[PDB]
């Protein structure tokens, strides 16, 4: 199906958004960095649902 | 069975299974309709004998 591919595409876009934000804020004086963390999914079957 | 939010179910109909049944049915229809023609030809030739 297309659903696993769509979920992988959607997950890898917030990971670029939170790097673009870190790049842009690299000169403010009290900033703290940000990091995203991914985790798999599983329904009742044994094949995945994406990320 | 346990619930999981944020999901729906598919239709459980696979096209790779179901797009050969119509080919089989079309061939069955044609093989059945051949018998009507082979019956009508003999019924018309067994009555114009005289």
């Amino acid at each position: 199906s297309f659903s696993q591919a769509v979920s992988g595409l959607n997950a890898a876009a917030t990971n670029l958004d939170v790097i673009g934000n870190n790049i842009a804020n690299s000169a403010t004086y009290g900033f703290k960095s940000g990091t995203a963390s991914f985790a798999d999914m599983f329904a009742g079957s044994k094949v995945g649902l994406g990320v | 069975g346990k619930l999981t939010n944020g999901a729906l179910e598919a239709s459980n109909v696979d096209l790779s299974k179901e797009l050969v049944n119509m080919i089989v049915a079309q061939r069955n229809y044609q093989s059945n309709a051949q018998t009507i023609k082979t019956q009508d030809q003999i019924l018309n030739t067994l009555v114009n004998l005289r």
